[PDB]
């Protein structure tokens, strides 16, 4: 919110690990949906 | 201006104020908000400081301005100005602080206009819970807050942030009047010093009472004694061309 | 009109920043530790949450949200701003706890230690007292103490210009202490040489005494910081060495020279003529007659105006000391020694500072210690203007009597090293 809270360095890097785990999970999700789009594009010509 | 003694130190100097002071006057003198005056060097912002001081001496005569200039020679120059202006003609004590903490508490207790450098006010305001004379100042003028972006500039920032933080705690607000050169990001200095959007007079560098004609001559000489000696005849030619 | 002759590389930098208004950005994140230490000793910052809460009052917080990438930020969101402020405060408080200036308990609550109180009292950079309490041992002396004080980070902004190196090398061959590995690119060995040249009252170039007056403005608070760090560390002899350095840096004389070079218009002819008669102090000279004051060496009619007011204005203070329960003290009990400081002359004006730049008021150290064990028992600073009072308590350990010594040492004048030896229990 408005007042910035202090976050400890262990807590900051835990938040950063949770963040980078989130976006590597959405990168994995987008990659397997990319595989789904690719299979869909592939079998509409086969 | 209202009081006759207040005009008696501006009568023979000038009949009319410069347009920056005309626009800034009703907010500095006839109001009580924190005022940011961002005007170019030479617009007479120290007379806007003096407007704030005359307001502070209207509210009660035992008030206390604290005037911060970032350079010690500027503090000496404004002390020579205001000792002739406010002590000789208004009999209000103008003191100038020096680097001794033992005598600065006495000078702050005895003075109505407390000239300082940021490092001389830093050592007083660091113990502002102890020193009552740091707390109940009625006006905190900070000349040239645009020197917040230089060396010996963090100390100026810390003492103005502390003088805002004290004003957030002491039952009576310390009215900050921040004078500066004309800033681009003056909304941030206004928001940091509690100035309004109506009390933030951030002007432009073209607004000056005497218009500045600024020519810039490039000397593409990378060696610097060579450039510094190649500038010697264009110095004289600039003197003959321009003045 | 203003004609700015500049290098053409710098030309468009001036075509921007002089016609359009000025963007100012706070540089507080690099110069933070002093003010954090100062708000910690004030108990304004009592935990790291209040360190962030104090940092929200600054211009730095207001500029981190409008120009983030100036401050190594990656966004103006509450997460970016809060974690950058938290990294800023937990870096500066790590720098203050690693300096032993503050103490962090529960990894959240900060408290002022001794070094932080000393660093925020007399306005010294935290790394200077980090250097002081790491670099002063129990056997340091004025020969090394000027190396300690010249290594203060309050002197890194001394100017090194061009053609400053070799006349400093010319200064490196003269002054009464040599320098191990002197690099004349250093600000610190320059301030060492200039401190020694002020103490040896040598001739200087005008641009170098222009920097010597810059040095001596901050010298006296550094020496008082040395006095206080050796006060807390409990070392009698380096503390008295620092109290000697404080008075000699105000009177521009050395310690291994005698104590009358303090007086104005007195050169080495007077040293050589007074040593060959049997007289060394100014108390050995002020006990003469006016003709005998003039029948010692040369004289002129301005000398009698200034030397007499010098002898008027130095501290003519004798002691009075008082102990309660002299026989009836045992092991464990805290004991007092009370000192009244009988000044017998009027104070009309500050110290005589003919070579020192500032108008300084005189201070005092009522200090007590161990004349054999080199154990600094207690010390209090003092400003009196007339006969005042100072009480100081301490604790004596067991097995009976302990022979203490009381010293009275100033920061501005020689000839008043009053020590009085006594014992308790």
């Amino acid at each position: 919110e408005a007042k910035p809270k202090f976050l400890s360095k262990a807590e900051r890097e835990a938040e950063a690990l949770k963040r980078r785990q989130q976006e590597v999970e959405e990168r994995q999700r987008m990659l397997e949906e990319e595989r789904k789009k690719r299979k869909q594009f592939q079998d509409l010509g086969r | 201006l209202r009081n006759s003694a207040f005009e008696s130190l501006y009568q023979d100097k000038f009949p009319f104020f410069n347009p920056i002071q005309t626009q800034v006057f009703n907010t500095v003198y006839n109001s009580d908000d924190n005022v940011f005056v961002g005007a170019p060097t030479g617009s007479g912002k120290t007379i806007c400081a003096e407007f704030a001081i005359l307001r502070m001496l209207l509210q009660s005569s035992e008030g206390r301005c604290v005037y911060i200039t970032p350079m010690e020679a500027l503090a000496e120059q404004v002390y020579m100005d205001w000792y002739e202006k406010f002590q000789d003609r208004l009999n209000k004590k103008v003191v100038l602080l020096t680097g001794e903490t033992s005598t600065d508490l006495k000078l702050l207790g005895k003075g109505n206009i407390i000239i300082s450098t940021p490092e001389k006010w830093d050592i007083l305001s660091r113990r502002w819970k102890q020193r009552k004379n740091v707390q109940n100042i009625n006006l905190f003028v900070v000349d040239e807050v645009h020197l917040i972006g230089g060396e010996n500039g963090p100390v100026l920032e810390v003492i103005c942030s502390r003088m805002r933080y004290i004003s957030s705690q002491i039952e009576r607000p310390i009215r900050i009047v921040a004078l500066s050169s004309s800033l681009s990001n003056a909304k941030d200095v206004a928001h940091w010093l509690g100035c309004s959007a109506t009390s933030t007079f951030n002007f432009h560098p073209n607004v000056r009472p005497v218009p500045l004609e600024l020519h810039i001559q490039g000397f593409n000489i990378s060696h610097t004694q060579t450039r510094l000696l190649s500038m010697a005849k264009p110095v004289y030619h600039a003197i003959t061309k321009h003045s | 009109r203003c004609v700015i002759m500049c290098q053409g590389s710098k030309k468009d930098f001036f075509k921007k920043f002089l016609y359009e208004p000025l963007p100012v950005e706070s540089h507080l994140d690099h110069c933070m530790h002093d003010h954090f230490n100062a708000e910690i000793v004030t108990k304004t910052i009592e935990n790291k949450q209040d360190a962030v809460d104090y940092l929200t009052w600054t211009f730095l917080y207001r500029r981190m949200t409008q120009n983030p990438n100036y401050y190594n930020l990656q966004g103006i969101s509450h997460r970016h701003l809060s974690d950058h402020l938290s990294e800023l405060v937990e870096q500066t408080l790590s720098d203050l706890e690693q300096s032993k200036c503050i103490s962090i308990e529960d990894e959240m609550d900060v408290a002022p230690l001794n070094l932080g109180m000393i660093a925020a009292y007399y306005y010294i950079n935290y790394t200077t007292i980090e250097l002081f309490s790491m670099s002063l041992n129990a056997k340091t002396k004025v020969r090394g103490l000027i190396e300690i004080i010249s290594n203060a980070a309050e002197y890194e902004n001394i100017p090194i210009r061009h053609h400053e190196d070799n006349l400093l090398r010319q200064l490196a061959q003269k002054v009464p202490h040599k320098l191990n590995n002197p690099k004349f690119n250093d600000p610190h060995v320059k301030t060492n040489l200039l401190l020694q040249a002020h103490l040896s009252r040598m001739q200087l170039s005008a641009e170098l005494q222009s920097d010597t007056e810059e040095i001596l403005s901050k010298a006296i608070r550094l020496i008082q910081a040395c006095v206080d760090v050796l006060s807390s560390n409990g070392w009698l002899s380096p503390a008295l060495a620092a109290m000697e350095l404080a008075q000699m840096v105000t009177q521009a004389m050395w310690s291994k020279d005698s104590y009358l070079k303090q007086l104005p218009h007195f050169t080495s002819e007077h040293i050589k003529r007074c040593t060959d008669k049997g007289v060394e102090s100014v108390f050995d000279i002020m006990e003469m007659e006016d003709e005998e004051r003039n029948a010692l060496l040369q004289l002129t009619d301005s000398q009698i105006a200034d030397v007499a007011r010098f002898c008027n204005r130095y501290p003519n203070i004798e002691l009075s000391y008082e102990v309660v329960d002299k026989d009836s003290i045992r092991s464990g009990g805290p004991v007092v020694v009370l000192v009244q400081l009988e000044r017998e002359e009027e104070v009309t004006g500050p110290v005589i500072a003919p070579l020192f730049p500032q108008k300084r008021e005189e201070g005092w150290w009522v200090v007590i210690g161990d004349a054999k064990s080199n154990s600094l028992i207690s010390i209090k600073r003092l400003t009196l203007q007339q006969k005042a009072k100072v009480k100081l308590d301490f604790v004596a350990p067991a097995t009976g009597a302990h022979n203490y010594t009381l010293y009275f040492m100033s920061d501005a004048y020689m000839g008043c090293d009053q020590e009085y030896k006594f014992s308790v229990d």
